[PDB]
C-alpha cells in the first residue's frame, strides 16, 4: 500500500471537498451553485510559520467567497468559519469571519485581489507539550471501480477553554501589503488553507515559487514545501506502522526533531 | 415504466387519489379516495429541498417561532423541509403495520421522496408509514395495530 497523491503539486485535496462543489484545473478555481461549501488543499500545518496566496477571478455581488483556514472537525459544507475550528475573511469587506462572528478588525477587500495568507504556529512542543506521536489508521476498500484507503479522523470537540498555541498569529496581505493580523488567539490542532464558495464564486489558492508579491522571509515556507514535506511524512507513516505489523521492534533518535 | 414516466403521472393522479379527512388516529390525516395497488406511487412528501447542515438554522428558527417543523432527510445531505411549503403529504399518520413506504428517488438527478403502498390499498383507508423514528427516551402511538410498539421511538 501506500499513500500516493493524484497530484503534480500540492493542490486542493479532491478528497475533502463537498459533492456541490465544482473545481477547474486550468486555474484550479473553485466555483459552487446553492449556498457555501468548503473546500481545503491537500497540505496541512502542524508547526512553524508559512503562507500561500488566493487569486480571485469572480465575484459578482451575490458572489461572496470566504478565505482562511481550518482545522480538521471542519464540516465542509459549512461556510469555513461558522464553527470555532476556522478563521477566514469574508471577501465582501474585509471582514474576520470565526464562529460564525464577523468582526471589522480588517481592512477591505477588493474584486480582483490577489491576497497573501500568512501564519505561523510554534512548534509542536509549545502545540502538544507532550508526544506528538502519529499511529495511523489504514484500510483498504475497492469502490465501485478503484482501490482507495480509509482512515479515522479526529471526533467534535467540545473544547471550550481558551488555550491559545504560543506566539501564534495570523496575517492578512492584500497583494503583499499588509491588511494586518486577524488571528493571534489560535487553538491547537493542525490548520489547513481552506477555500469557502458562496453562489458562483471563482477563487484559487496559489503556492510560493510562482508568486507575485512575496515576503523575503527566510523561514516561511510556500505551499508545495510543507505539501512534500507532509507527503514525506505520511510516507514513513506507513513506513513505521508496517514495520510495527511486520517486524518486531521499534527505535527512534534523539527526541528533539 | 420509467421512474420518470411514473413520477409524471403519479403528480398527474395524486390530487385526485389521495384526501385529508378526520382521523380516528389522530386530528387530520390522509386517506385513500382510489384503489392503489402495491408498490405504486402514492405520493411525494413534495417541499423545500435543502442541505443538512441548513436543517438546525431552520428548527431553531422554527423554535423560535412556535411553528413545527415538517422535515424528512431525504438523505446524510439533503433534506426536504414542508414546514412553510409542501403538500398534503403532511398529513400521512404513521402505524406499526404500515400499507406504505418511503423511497427515495432520483429523477432528472434531483431526489424525489416518495411514499408508495406497500400493498394493494382500497379506497376509504387511512394511509400510513414506517416514520422509523428512533428511541428517544416517548410519544404514545394510537394506530390501532396490533403489533403496535406502543411508541414510535
Amino acid at each position: 500500500l501506500y499513500r500516493a497523491c493524484l497530484y503534480e503539486r500540492v493542490l486542493l485535496a479532491l478528497h475533502d471537498r463537498a459533492p456541490q462543489l465544482k473545481i477547474s484545473d486550468d486555474r484550479l478555481t473553485v466555483v459552487g451553485e446553492k449556498g457555501y461549501s468548503m473546500v481545503r488543499a491537500s497540505h496541512g500545518v502542524r508547526k512553524g510559520a508559512w503562507y500561500f496566496e488566493i487569486t480571485v477571478d469572480e465575484m459578482p455581488p451575490d458572489t461572496a467567497a470566504r478565505l482562511g483556514w481550518s482545522q480538521p472537525l471542519g464540516n465542509l459544507q459549512a461556510p469555513l468559519g461558522y464553527d470555532k475550528f476556522s478563521y477566514s475573511w469574508r471577501s465582501k469587506k474585509g471582514t474576520k469571519f470565526h464562529q460564525s462572528i464577523g468582526k471589522h478588525y480588517s481592512s477591505g477587500y477588493g474584486q480582483g485581489d490577489v491576497l497573501g495568507f500568512y501564519i505561523n504556529l510554534p512548534e509542536d512542543t509549545e502545540t502538544a507539550k507532550s508526544l506528538p506521536d502519529t499511529y495511523k489508521d489504514k484500510a483498504l476498500i475497492k469502490f465501485k471501480s478503484y482501490l482507495y484507503f480509509e482512515e479515522k479522523d479526529f471526533v467534535d470537540k467540545a473544547e471550550k477553554s481558551l488555550k491559545q498555541t504560543p506566539h501564534s498569529e495570523i496575517i492578512f496581505y492584500k497583494n503583499g501589503v499588509n491588511q494586518g493580523v486577524a488571528y493571534k488567539d489560535i487553538f491547537e490542532g493542525v490548520y489547513f488553507p481552506a477555500i469557502s464558495l458562496y453562489k458562483s464564486c471563482t477563487v484559487s489558492i496559489n503556492f510560493g515559487p510562482c508568486f507575485k508579491y512575496p515576503p523575503k522571509d527566510l523561514t516561511y515556507r510556500p505551499m508545495s514545501d510543507m505539501g512534500w514535506g507532509a507527503v514525506v511524512e505520511h510516507t514513513l507513516a506507513d513506513v513505521l506502522y508496517h514495520v510495527e505489523t511486520e517486524v518486531d521492534g521499534r527505535r527512534s533518535p534523539p527526541w528533539e526533531p | 415504466l420509467p421512474m420518470p414516466m411514473r413520477f409524471r403521472h403519479l403528480k398527474k393522479t395524486s390530487k385526485e387519489a389521495v384526501g385529508v379527512y378526520r382521523s380516528p388516529i389522530h386530528g387530520r390525516g390522509l386517506f385513500c379516495k382510489r384503489n392503489i395497488d402495491a408498490g405504486e406511487m402514492v405520493i411525494e412528501y413534495a417541499g423545500i429541498v435543502i442541505r443538512s447542515i441548513l436543517t438546525d438554522k431552520r428548527e431553531k428558527y422554527y423554535d423560535s417561532k412556535g411553528i413545527g417543523c415538517y422535515m424528512f432527510r431525504i438523505d446524510d445531505s439533503e433534506v426536504v423541509d414542508a414546514t412553510m411549503h409542501g403538500n398534503a403529504a403532511r398529513f400521512i399518520n404513521h402505524s406499526c403495520e404500515p400499507n406504505c413506504y418511503s423511497r427515495v428517488i432520483n429523477i432528472d438527478g434531483q431526489k424525489h421522496i416518495v411514499i408508495f403502498a406497500m400493498r394493494k390499498i382500497y379506497r376509504g383507508e387511512e394511509l400510513t408509514y414506517d416514520y422509523k423514528f428512533p428511541i428517544e427516551d416517548k410519544l404514545p402511538c394510537n394506530c390501532g395495530a396490533k403489533k403496535c410498539r406502543k411508541f414510535l421511538n
